[PDB]
């Protein structure tokens, strides 16, 4: 079961940039490799086939290179068009194996999330109900980091993060977390801030509450 | 029919198998061919004889991320040595009447040979030529071929 | 002109099977090998067998063998998957793409179809309980929380869409049985409080909420 291994798993990049994906076999498989590229809610599609062979419709920005267990798929000058996930494909030895993919994002200038925290609503603690959350509105880069508390120190039962794909119009990354709990684990005050880090700068941002106002 | 004397020649062909990506089988180039020794030497044998019969003996063996062709070679990937009509006019097999040579003589080398023969893993599923049998031979009516 | 069609969205309870379709057209639909791919949710693709209609030959991956069946009627031009048994971990999008003529070892997969969705769920059609989310530089920013809903999508928008600016869907995420995903929208302080703004949840459970905020 020959491991294919991608590197690296995510690659910033900005329109007109040169670009090289790599690709690396657990052993030899000669030129019989093949690269995909699929958008996002897309399909896959041949890019490079036996790793160098270009593929008639495939614009001339994209070429492979590579034999042995070693392989490469360049893109001259990227295009908007170009965000997506790569994956090589090894068809050597059985089975035919895929890579973990590579996928491209684009590239703009740092930006700080704006936290905004929210405490349960009337009708959530009428249903017995209850969750709290945080919004962290349009940063970047991607990789961040969060943390929920209350009265002082972690709390880490339960809570679900969700993320959001790049945005196609100011190119950052939106994140929400929340809480959920019932309503005498929660009449059972004390402090909600949603802390947050990020590469942004060394403030982890608070947003806080008791009870309300 | 009649002979003074019948050389029976068995040819060993240890053909190694890999299979492909999507489950493809795929008869590695250099199985292995192996000829009876004669004189000081061994790589083309010619048949000192008025009769003949030849005898082929087949092995499979599988393999994987390596060559290394350590493995029984079942399903699909199995495989039967066969000897095919490569580039000489006769076939090696049954049509009806004898073959007829004043000389014959296979050599694993391409050296002053008359024609080839494909030497091919026969499978369920397809067959692929892997080595060259050559053959060096001349029209006559001494030496005589008999199935097989 | 190679299309492959693809069968509609499956949504399935544990221990049931499945049958997926692919119509093909363009090409000799007997001539070529037909692949079958899963990708799921997170991850890369695996691939499933590839099937050869102009007999019925069938390979498989050892992992799929027994889990999937595939056929081809030759004269419908469609090839179809059968899974048996579907569990938690065969939700996924499968694919089904072209491959190389009969004694092609090597080939890249040509073509593909859109994909179909195969969810695999005990759970039963609810629908969503909806929240309002409330608290300058200016621009406030409210939410609208949806939970505890099934299936999947849910259609949310702002003041029936007069309102496309600061606003963000997250991606649902699974938190028990059921979903809960979240909304934000961004404006300045001098609109709101002081103009309506409500979110509109919708659910194809034939069902639809709209919530304001104070
Ligand atoms: C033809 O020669 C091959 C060797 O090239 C013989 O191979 C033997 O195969 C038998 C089973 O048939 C085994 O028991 C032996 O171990 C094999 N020996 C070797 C050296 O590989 C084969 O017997 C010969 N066939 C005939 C009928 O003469
Ligand atoms: C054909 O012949 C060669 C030996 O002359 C075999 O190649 C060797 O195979 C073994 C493993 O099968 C290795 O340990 C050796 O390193 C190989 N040597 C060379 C020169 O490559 C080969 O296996 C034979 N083919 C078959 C089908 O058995």
């Amino acid at each position: 079961d020959i491991l294919l291994t991608q590197s690296p798993a995510i690659l910033s990049v900005s329109p007109g940039e040169r670009v090289s994906l790599s690709c690396r076999a657990s052993q030899s498989i000669g030129t019989s490799i093949h690269w995909y590229q699929q958008r996002t809610n897309g399909s896959p599609r041949p890019l490079i086939k036996y790793a160098s062979e270009s593929i008639s419709g495939i614009p001339s920005r994209f070429s492979g290179s590579g034999s042995g267990t070693d392989f490469t798929l360049n893109i001259n000058s990227v295009e908007s068009e170009d965000i997506a996930d790569y994956f090589c494909q090894q068809t050597d030895s059985w089975p035919t194996t895929f890579g973990a993919g590579t996928k491209l994002e684009l590239k703009r200038a740092d930006a700080a999330p704006t936290v905004s925290i929210f405490p349960p609503s009337s009708e959530q603690l009428t249903s017995g109900g209850a969750s709290v959350v945080c919004f962290l509105n349009n940063f970047y880069p991607k990789d961040i980091n969060v943390k929920w508390k209350i009265d002082g120190s972690e709390r880490q039962n339960g809570v679900l993060n969700s993320w959001t794909d790049q945005d196609s119009k100011d190119s950052t990354y939106s994140m929400s977390s929340t809480l959920t709990l019932t309503k005498d684990e929660y009449e059972r005050h004390n402090s909600y801030t949603c802390e947050a880090t990020h590469k942004t700068s060394t403030s982890p941002i608070v947003k806080s509450f008791n009870r309300n106002e | 029919p009649s002979f003074y004397t019948h050389t029976i020649v068995n040819i060993t062909i240890d053909l190694g198998m890999k299979r492909s990506g999507y489950g493809q089988p795929i008869a590695s180039t250099l199985s292995n061919i192996t000829l009876p020794m004669q004189d000081n030497n061994t790589d083309v044998y010619c048949i000192r004889s008025d009769q003949f019969s030849v005898y082929v003996h087949s092995t499979c063996k599988s393999s994987l991320w390596d060559n290394i062709f350590k493995r029984n070679c079942t399903d699909v990937l199995d495989a039967t040595a066969v000897i095919k009509t490569g580039t000489c006019p006769f076939s090696f097999d049954k049509l009806n009447n004898y073959l007829t040579f004043n000389k014959f003589c296979l050599s694993l080398s391409p050296v002053g040979a008359n024609c080839k023969f494909d030497v091919a893993a026969r499978t369920r599923t397809n067959e692929q030529v892997v080595r060259s049998l050559y053959v060096i031979y001349e029209e006559g009516d001494n030496i005589v071929l008999v199935p097989r | 002109q190679v299309q492959l069609q693809q069968s509609g969205p499956e949504l399935v309870k544990p221990g049931a099977s499945v049958k997926i379709s692919c119509k093909a057209s363009g090409y000799a639909f007997s001539s070529s090998w037909m692949n079958w791919v899963k990708q799921r949710p997170g991850q890369g693709l695996e691939w499933i067998g590839r099937i050869y209609p102009g007999d019925g030959e069938t390979n498989y991956s050892e992992k799929f063998k027994g889990k999937a069946t595939l056929t081809a009627d030759k004269s419908s031009s469609t090839a179809y998957m059968h899974l048996s048994s579907l569990t938690s971990v065969d939700s996924a999008v499968y694919f089904c793409a072209r491959g190389g003529y009969r004694y092609d070892p090597y080939y890249a997969m040509d073509y593909w179809g859109q994909g179909t969705s195969v969810t695999v769920s005990s759970a039963k059609t609810t629908a969503p309980s909806v929240y309002p989310l409330a608290p300058t530089g200016s621009s406030v920013t409210l939410g609208c929380l949806v939970k505890g809903y099934f299936p999947e999508p849910v259609t949310l928008t702002w003041n029936s869409g007069s309102l496309s600016s600061g606003v963000h869907t997250f991606p649902a995420v699974l938190q028990s049985d059921l979903y809960t995903l979240s909304s934000s929208v961004t404006v300045t302080s001098s609109t709101w409080p002081s103009q309506s703004i409500t979110c509109n949840v919708a659910h194809p459970a034939s069902s639809t909420k709209v919530d304001k905020k104070i």
